[PDB]
């Protein structure tokens, strides 16, 4: 289980890149933030569930 | 021992009070300034 | 404006008389000896290290 | 630096009064410095409505 | 964001337009926050990835790993490192806080109210309100309290801390008995600060460690609920001044009273700080030295009791000007120093002469020399030793560059209170912006001062 | 050297007393503004 | 305090109270001391602590007597941790000796007028002797300052200068006394001890001493002054 | 107003009227101020030798001991004492707190606390006044250095010996020894520093040469132009349009500062911030950190040690260190 | 070090601590985008 | 050259581009900064 | 003789301090 943890690390880091450099251009967007609330929900969901994923899988090996 | 001495370095004495009477002279000075204040200022709690 | 000779002087005929002058003037005596072999080539000094002015364990 | 110690050791600069003089002129020119421009820029006219002090001068 | 027209202050001023702006405040206060645990993590994280745990933490300069190991958490006996994982999950966890904080701050920053006073009557605050402000106060106060507790109870009743006073080298060991008498906790507050004495730094054993920081937290507690249920007295309303930038004011004085408290207890200390993961202090070194050359010259023969140096004062040994035996040298400034392992060679009048002849371990003069080698002697690009060195050596103490870094912050910090302070005090009278030019007060004063 | 001590503690304590108590009394309005 | 209260303080409660310098003082002893036990005993535990300076002064009419002075080196004027041996005779005949421990402390007086007297008060090879009520005896009294000691301006034995080099045109006889007489030679002092108190089943002793030392000599610059130190002393036989 | 004592008493003590402002700070500042400036004198003047570095070696540091003014100084206390607190009932006489190096300690105390004091005195007459209170800041990095070197330093080094004596040559002693164990020369914060003085007084004679160039005509010849000012004048006395103008064509042009506020400004932050920088090189360097080391950074392709101008700096601080206290030191290495 | 699982991920971990002193360059950047306003 | 130096050198170019990056999309887009 | 000849110059400046400050002449505005 440590290439699925290291493959769902690079996952979870590239998931920190999109929100960190899409979260702010959302918020400060005019209207931006309405018409986004779904992407940025996803994305954060995602974000934490591939948090939980990796302490699983470190947990396990 | 050729002389007195206070031998009240290297200790943990409370403000450096070794005898009473220099908290009592501390606490005196020091509430009869207050009484002065509270008798004409306003000190009330 | 090196020294001041009367204090020289007196240092010499009184072998306890100790002031901050007199401990420059031993920093400077210090300073010139370790100094002088590497800072001036020219001179060619090869002074031994015993006769470099130095204090005690150090 | 090295010209700096040079100067200490062999010719004990720090006791000649001359750069005496020298760090009095040029730690009082600092102190002048500082002091003016506090002065000023704690005794200014208000001659403005903003927080921000400097663009109240014309 | 806001522009100088509309607020007067400029861009090098430009946070001091959120002073009446409550919702995006909060987002400032909440990123910066997140900003510290993202540094907490991000570090931790650096530090273990470059540990090896052979060498000790104060080789390698490790400054976060120290206070982690301090608190147990993969350490055995003489500060043997034996798991690194911990430290990892601490990095990790700080790390994952970190952003989410930051997610936080940004909300609270762009999107979340600009003021919090009509929508959320819960957190509006107005500078003013002296009720609202100790409400606030109290619920912090709560929240430290509560950490304080906390360090207690993993002192307690989690594995307990690492105490380097216990026999041999030292190890982790549950405090029990915790000192919680009045007397002794609070004698140290009142202690002087000078040689000797040390205030607070001085605090030598876990257990008053412990009791001090169970009085704090329930101190912190009451505190807190009292400045929640109540207001300020009228003495109290005429002594302040009333508005944010006097209450930063007031935390920028406290803080840089802290800073320089722990700038001296990083120097000083040795038992809150271990000297198995920060290296020896000033003092230690000095007396290590000291030991170490007497140890040598009593093994090769020789009386060191007996032997007087050039100065005629005796060159091991000598007497402390009130009478305790003491390390010979220029080690008699730091003849107050007590460290684990040159307590046992104490007697009641200081040091043993016959202690010091047959009592020394190996494992003392090991140590001995280890922390002589290692003395808190640094140069700015990391060069070990004096001055006047080879340049070789690749260290500098986790002391040293604690106790300069914090002195500094605690110095500019002070500076804060004189700024902020004054400025508090300047806008509460009206000067802020300048001398009147209509009515300057000094024209109304008689000539001649 | 007691009576030093205890006159110069009692002379601390006046100035520092003094100190204490006249900035508490109204000392912030105590300015031309 | 005897040697027992001592023992049974702890260092957190001596340190800062000028307990170390005091030596202990039996307390339950008896006064007779001819009542000691004869034999040959390892004196360990040897303690001396003075109770007064004073130094000779020779006045106008050559009454030389000894002034008072006041102590400017605070408590580090106790000998303490010293061995030795000690003969008790059938008669009272005392053999004592000393041989290590602490022995020495360099310590300054200040003289009215305002003169700064500093000695080593030593007992170092003590051989004294003399009977059990008082007994007499010589010790080595070393130089106040080592060889390797430098004077303000560099001069010393084995390490210095031997030369007022600040005056590269004045190294001559007017100047023999300071520079490279840097006289080191011991001297010797004269004590007496009286012992005041036994305990034979501690096998501890205690009494009053009397020590005639010189003072410091700076290195052979200028004469020594006699140092008269009275005080009392403890020690344990065997 | 209020018939109270106490209240008279406050109103006088806050008096703008009196000829120099007592304050609440002022309350502390005078008492520890005259003490300090008594012992001072006293010491300086009459003073038996000290023993400094605690190896009974007294340093004589009074005239009446045969000291001149540049070589007289209060020498600092012994170092047997450490940072250990030794006020005069401490000592068991007036000569042994005098062996002992007493009246620095005493003088140091005193001082610092009237400093602070002086600091708020010049806020609290900032208050009183209606003036913008930020000349105590400025102030504040003149305290800032001398608590450095009497108060921070000692406390790293771990003894008040090691304070700077309150004496000319003492001084000049102190900055050798401080460079021949720390390299004060090669850190960055002594650099800062210096870059301070040197352009507080670039800074200063170029700001007072351009008023006085600008000062406009109102007195004419045969007499010194500072009657044409007047104390009451309340006007710009001088052309700031020309003087900005002759600045900037003297080096470029758009050189700015053609605010005098933000030239004042300018004046006031940069010794300020140059001397802050400093008094913490020197606490640092009290915490033993040192500047750079540069000792034998450059080596040849064999392995040879090729000198630099590092390298007799070096040798200057080995001649320094091997001197600075003959007798002091048993053991190689300093350390403290 | 860190645990064998995540030691390809070191790069990432050196890198990490800089980007607190980051930000503050990234305020500077921001009001630079908006001239100063 | 070093693979740990590749991806140390790709990261912090990453982490140094991200700051501008949104700053430059904001400004283009029109978001209020 | 040196020691009173340096007492008396520091008195001497002490002295002209103390009159400096409170001997001055008024400042006059205007
Ligand atoms: C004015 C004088 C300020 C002196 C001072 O305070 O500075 C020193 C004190 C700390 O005091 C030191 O405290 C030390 C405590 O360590 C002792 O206790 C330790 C406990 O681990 C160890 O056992 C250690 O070995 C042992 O020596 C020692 O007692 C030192 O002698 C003593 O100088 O700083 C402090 O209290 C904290 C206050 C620092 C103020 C800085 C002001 C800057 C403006
Ligand atoms: C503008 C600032 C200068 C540019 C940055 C230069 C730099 O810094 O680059 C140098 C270092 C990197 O150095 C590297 O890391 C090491 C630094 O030594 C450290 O590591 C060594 C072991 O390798 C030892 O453990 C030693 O004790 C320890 O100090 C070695 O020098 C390595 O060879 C080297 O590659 O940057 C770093 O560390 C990162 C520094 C981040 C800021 C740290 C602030 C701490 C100081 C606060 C104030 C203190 C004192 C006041 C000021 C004075
Ligand atoms: C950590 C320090 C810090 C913090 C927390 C703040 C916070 C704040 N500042 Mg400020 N500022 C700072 C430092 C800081 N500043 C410094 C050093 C300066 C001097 C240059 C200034 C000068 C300044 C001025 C002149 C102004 C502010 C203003 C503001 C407020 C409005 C922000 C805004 O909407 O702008 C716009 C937001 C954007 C342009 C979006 C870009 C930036 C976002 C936050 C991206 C962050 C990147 C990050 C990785 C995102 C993580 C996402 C997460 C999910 C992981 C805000 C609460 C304004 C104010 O007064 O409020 C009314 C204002 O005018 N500041
Ligand atoms: C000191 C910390 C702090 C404080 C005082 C507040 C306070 C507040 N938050 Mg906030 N928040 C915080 C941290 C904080 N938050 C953090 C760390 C996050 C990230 C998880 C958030 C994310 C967040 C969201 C998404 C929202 C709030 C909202 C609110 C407001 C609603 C009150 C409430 O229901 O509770 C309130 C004034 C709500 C709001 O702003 O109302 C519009 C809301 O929508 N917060
Ligand atoms: C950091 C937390 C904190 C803060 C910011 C405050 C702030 C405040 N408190 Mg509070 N308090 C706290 C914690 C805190 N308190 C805790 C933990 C308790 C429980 C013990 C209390 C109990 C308490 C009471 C009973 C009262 C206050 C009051 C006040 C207000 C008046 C302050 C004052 O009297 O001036 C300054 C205080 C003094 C000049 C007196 C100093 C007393 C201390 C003990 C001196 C100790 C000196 C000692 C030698 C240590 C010196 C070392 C030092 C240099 C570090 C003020 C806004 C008063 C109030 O307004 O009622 C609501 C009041 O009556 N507090
Ligand atoms: C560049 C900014 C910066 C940085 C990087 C640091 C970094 C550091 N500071 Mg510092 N500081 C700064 C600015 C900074 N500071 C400023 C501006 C000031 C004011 C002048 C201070 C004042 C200051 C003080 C007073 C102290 C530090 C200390 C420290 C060190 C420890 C940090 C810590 O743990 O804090 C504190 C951590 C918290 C507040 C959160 C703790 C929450 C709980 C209680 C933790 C408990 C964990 C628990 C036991 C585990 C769970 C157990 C459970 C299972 C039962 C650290 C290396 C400490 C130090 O080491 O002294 C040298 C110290 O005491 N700093
Ligand atoms: C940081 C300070 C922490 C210590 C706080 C208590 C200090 C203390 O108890 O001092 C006690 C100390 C030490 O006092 C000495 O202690 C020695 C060892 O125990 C001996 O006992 C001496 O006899 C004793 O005098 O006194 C001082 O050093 C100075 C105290 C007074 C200073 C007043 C300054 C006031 C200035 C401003 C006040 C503003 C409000
Ligand atoms: O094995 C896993 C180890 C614990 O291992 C053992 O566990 C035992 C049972 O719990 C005991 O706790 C023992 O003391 C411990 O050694 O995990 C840890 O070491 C804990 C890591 C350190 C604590 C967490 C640090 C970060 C926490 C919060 C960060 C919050 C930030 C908010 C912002
Ligand atoms: C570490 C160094 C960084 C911080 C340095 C602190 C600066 C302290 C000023 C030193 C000058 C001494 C007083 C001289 C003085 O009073 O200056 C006068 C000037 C006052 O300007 P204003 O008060 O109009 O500035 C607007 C706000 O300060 C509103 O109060 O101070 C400043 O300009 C501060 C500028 C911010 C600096 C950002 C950094
Ligand atoms: C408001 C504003 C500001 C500020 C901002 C901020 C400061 C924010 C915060 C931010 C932050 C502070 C954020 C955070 C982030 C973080 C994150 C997002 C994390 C992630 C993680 C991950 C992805 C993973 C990792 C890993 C692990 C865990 C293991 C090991 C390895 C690694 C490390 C890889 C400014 C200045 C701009 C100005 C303007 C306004
Ligand atoms: C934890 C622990 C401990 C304990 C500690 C403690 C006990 C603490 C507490 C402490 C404290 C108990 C503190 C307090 C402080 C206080 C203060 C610092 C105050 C100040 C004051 C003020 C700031 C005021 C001012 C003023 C006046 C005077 C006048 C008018 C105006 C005003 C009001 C402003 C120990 C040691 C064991 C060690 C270990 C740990
Ligand atoms: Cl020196
Ligand atoms: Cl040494
Ligand atoms: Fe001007
Ligand atoms: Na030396």
């Amino acid at each position: 289980m440590t290439s699925i943890l290291q493959i769902a690390l690079l996952g979870l880091v590239l998931v920190s890149f999109a929100l960190v450099v899409g979260v702010p251009v959302v918020f400060a967007s005019p209207n931006g933030w309405t018409e986004n609330k779904g992407v940025v929900f996803s994305g954060l969901s995602v974000w934490f569930l591939l948090v939980f994923a990796v302490g699983v899988f470190n947990s396990f090996a | 021992l050729v002389d007195d001495r206070m031998n009240g370095d290297g200790t943990g004495l409370p403000f450096g009070v070794n005898d009473g009477i220099l908290g009592w002279v501390i606490a005196g000075t020091l509430g009869t300034i207050w009484a002065i204040y509270f008798v004409s200022q306003k000190d009330l709690g | 404006a090196y020294d001041f000779v009367s204090q020289e002087i007196r240092a010499a005929e009184d072998p306890e008389f100790e002031t901050f002058y007199t401990k420059n003037i031993l920093l400077n005596e210090g300073i010139r000896a370790w100094m002088a072999a590497q800072d001036q080539p020219h001179e060619k000094l090869t002074l031994p290290e015993e006769v470099l002015p130095r204090g005690n364990a150090l | 630096f090295r010209f700096i110690l040079f100067f200490q050791g062999f010719h004990n600069w720090t006791l000649n009064p001359f750069h005496m003089m020298g760090v009095a002129g040029v730690l009082g020119a600092a102190l002048l410095c500082a002091i003016h421009g506090a002065t000023v820029e704690n005794t200014l006219f208000e001659d403005g409505d903003g927080a921000n002090t400097f663009r109240a001068f014309n | 964001g806001r522009d100088q027209e509309t607020t007067g202050f400029a861009w090098w001023a430009g946070n001091a337009r959120l002073i009446n702006l409550s919702g995006k405040l909060l987002g400032a206060h909440v990123a910066h926050a997140g900003l510290i645990v993202f540094w907490a993590g991000a570090m931790n994280l650096f530090e273990v990835s470059h540990f090896v745990p052979e060498k000790p933490m104060y080789e390698q300069g490790l400054i976060l790993l120290p206070h982690i190991a301090t608190l147990g958490y993969g350490v055995g006996p003489g500060g043997e490192v034996l798991d690194t994982f911990p430290y990892f999950v601490s990095g990790v966890l700080h790390l994952i806080s970190s952003a989410v904080l930051g997610f936080g701050g940004v909300y609270h920053s762009l999107i979340g109210p600009e003021t919090l006073e009509e929508s959320y009557p819960f957190f509006g605050y107005v500078w003013k309100d002296k009720n609202k402000m100790t409400n606030i106060l109290g619920y912090h106060l709560i929240i430290l309290g509560c950490g304080a507790w906390l360090l207690v109870l993993k002192a307690l009743y989690f594995g307990g801390v690492y105490d380097t006073w216990a026999p041999g080298g030292g190890d982790v060991r549950i405090i029990s008995n915790p000192t919680t008498n009045a007397a002794i906790i609070f004698g140290y507050i009142v202690k002087s600060p000078f040689g000797g004495d040390g205030w607070i730094v001085s605090v030598d054993n876990l257990e008053d460690i412990i009791g001090g920081h169970i009085w704090i937290g329930t101190l912190c507690i009451l505190g807190g609920i009292w400045h929640i249920y109540t207001t300020p007295w009228p003495w109290a309303r005429r002594a302040f001044v009333w508005s944010g930038e006097a209450y930063l004011s007031y935390s920028l004085a406290a803080v840089s009273l802290m800073g320089f408290t722990a700038c001296c207890f990083a120097w000083f200390n040795n038992t809150a700080y271990p000297s198995e993961f920060y290296g020896p202090t000033g003092p230690e070194a000095s007396q290590a030295q000291a030991f170490t050359f007497l140890v040598r010259d009593q093994r090769l023969g020789a009386n060191v009791a007996s032997a007087q140096g050039p100065t005629g004062l005796g060159k091991y040994l000598m007497r402390s000007p009130t009478g305790e035996i003491i390390f010979g040298g220029e080690t008699m400034r730091f003849w107050d120093f007590r460290g684990p392992w040159v307590e046992p060679l104490r007697g009641p009048s200081g040091l043993d002469l016959v202690k010091l002849k047959n009592d020394i371990q190996p494992w003392q003069e090991r140590r001995a020399a280890e922390y002589m080698t290692h003395a808190p002697l640094g140069s700015l690009n990391s060069v070990g030793g004096v001055a006047t060195e080879i340049n070789a050596v690749n260290f500098v103490s986790p002391r040293s560059w604690l106790a300069t870094s914090h002195f500094c912050l605690g110095f500019f910090f002070f500076v804060g209170h004189l700024w902020h302070a004054g400025r508090a005090r300047a806008a509460a009278a009206g000067f802020e912006k300048g001398i009147d030019r209509v009515d300057e007060p000094v024209l109304s004063m008689r000539p001649l001062d | 050297m007691l009576t030093l001590k205890i006159f110069v503690y009692t002379v601390v304590t006046f100035f520092v007393g003094l100190f204490i108590f006249g900035f508490l009394s109204n000392d912030p309005s105590r300015n031309p503004g | 305090l005897t040697y027992d209260e001592l023992q049974g303080l702890t260092y957190l409660q001596v340190k800062g109270t000028g307990i170390a310098n005091t030596c202990p003082v039996v307390e339950q002893g008896t006064s007779n001391v001819r009542e000691l036990k004869p034999g040959d005993y390892k004196l360990e535990k040897f303690c001396m602590e003075p109770t007064s300076f004073t130094v000779k002064e020779e006045d106008a009419k050559g009454r030389e007597e000894f002034v008072k002075t006041k102590l400017l080196t605070r408590l580090t004027y106790g000998l303490d941790g010293m061995n030795g041996s000690m003969k008790i005779n059938n008669d009272g005949s005392v053999e004592f000796r000393e041989d290590e421990g602490l022995d020495y402390a360099a310590t300054t007086v200040k003289l009215p007028g305002g003169e700064y007297v500093p000695f080593l008060f030593t007992i170092k090879e003590f051989d004294g002797k003399g009977t059990l009520d008082s007994f007499s005896g010589d010790f080595l009294v070393p130089s106040y300052r080592g060889s390797t000691f430098l004077d303000p301006k560099g001069r010393g034995g084995a390490t210095g200068y031997d030369n007022a080099i600040a005056l590269p045109a004045k190294a001559d006889a007017d100047e023999i006394q300071r520079l490279n007489n840097k006289s080191y030679t011991p001297g010797k002092g004269s004590a007496v001890f009286s012992v005041a108190k036994v305990d034979t089943e501690t096998g501890e002793i205690a009494g009053v001493f009397e020590s005639i030392q010189p003072s410091d000599t700076e290195m052979g610059a200028h004469p020594a002054k006699d140092i008269k130190i009275t005080g009392l002393w403890y020690g344990q036989l065997t | 107003e209020n018939t109270s004592l106490w209240a008279r008493f406050c109103e006088w003590i806050t008096s703008t009227e009196n000829r120099l402002y007592i304050g609440w700070f002022g309350v502390i500042m005078i008492p520890t101020l005259l003490t300090a400036i008594s012992v001072y004198i006293i010491a300086f003047i009459a003073a038996p030798p000290v023993d400094i570095d605690g190896i009974r070696e007294p340093v004589s540091g009074s005239l009446l001991y045969g000291n001149n003014i540049i070589t007289g100084a209060v020498v600092p206390t012994s170092n047997a004492i450490g940072l250990h607190f030794y006020p005069i009932w401490e000592a068991a006489s007036l000569d042994e707190w005098l062996y002992n190096g007493g009246p620095y300690q005493l003088v140091v105390c005193h001082f610092f606390l009237g400093v602070c004091c002086y600091m708020g005195r010049e806020w609290e007459l900032s208050y009183r006044l209606g003036m913008r209170p930020w000349i105590a800041v400025a102030y504040s990095a003149p305290v800032a250095a001398a608590t450095a070197v009497f108060i921070i330093y000692p406390i790293g080094q771990g003894s008040f010996s090691d304070g700077m004596p309150l004496g000319i040559s003492g001084t000049f002693n102190f900055m050798i020894v401080f460079q021949a164990e720390h390299n004060i020369l090669m850190h960055p914060f002594h650099m800062f520093g210096v870059a301070g003085v040197f352009g507080g007084s670039l800074f200063s004679a170029m700001h007072g040469s351009l008023v006085t160039s600008s000062l406009i005509r109102e007195t004419t010849e045969n007499e010194s132009a500072n009657a044409g000012y007047k104390f009451g004048q309340e006007e710009e006395t001088y052309n700031i349009v020309a003087a900005h103008g002759y600045f900037g064509r003297l080096i470029f042009q758009y050189a700015s500062f053609n605010n005098s506020r933000s030239l004042h400004f300018f004046l006031a932050v940069w010794p300020v911030v140059c001397i802050w920088l400093t008094a913490l090189g020197i606490s640092t360097m009290a915490f033993n950190l040192n500047g750079f080391n540069f000792n034998q950074s450059v080596v040849d392709s064999n392995g040879r040690v090729l000198n630099t101008w590092a390298d007799i700096i070096n040798r200057a601080n080995l001649g320094m260190e091997v001197m600075h206290e003959r007798n002091a030191h048993n053991f190689p290495l300093d350390l403290a | 070090k860190l645990p064998e699982a995540y030691a390809p991920f070191s790069p990432i971990v050196d890198v990490l601590p800089i980007i607190p002193v980051l930000f503050i360059l990234l305020a500077f950047v921001w009001q630079a985008s908006v001239s100063f306003r | 050259m070093s693979l740990t130096l590749i991806l140390q050198l790709v990261a912090l170019f990453a982490v140094v581009a991200a700051g501008p990056l949104v700053v430059v999309l904001l400004s283009v887009r029109g978001g209020n900064l | 003789m040196e020691a009173l000849v340096y007492t008396f110059l520091l008195i001497g400046t002490l002295g002209i301090i103390f009159f400096s400050i409170f001997f001055r002449e008024p400042p006059r505005i205007a």
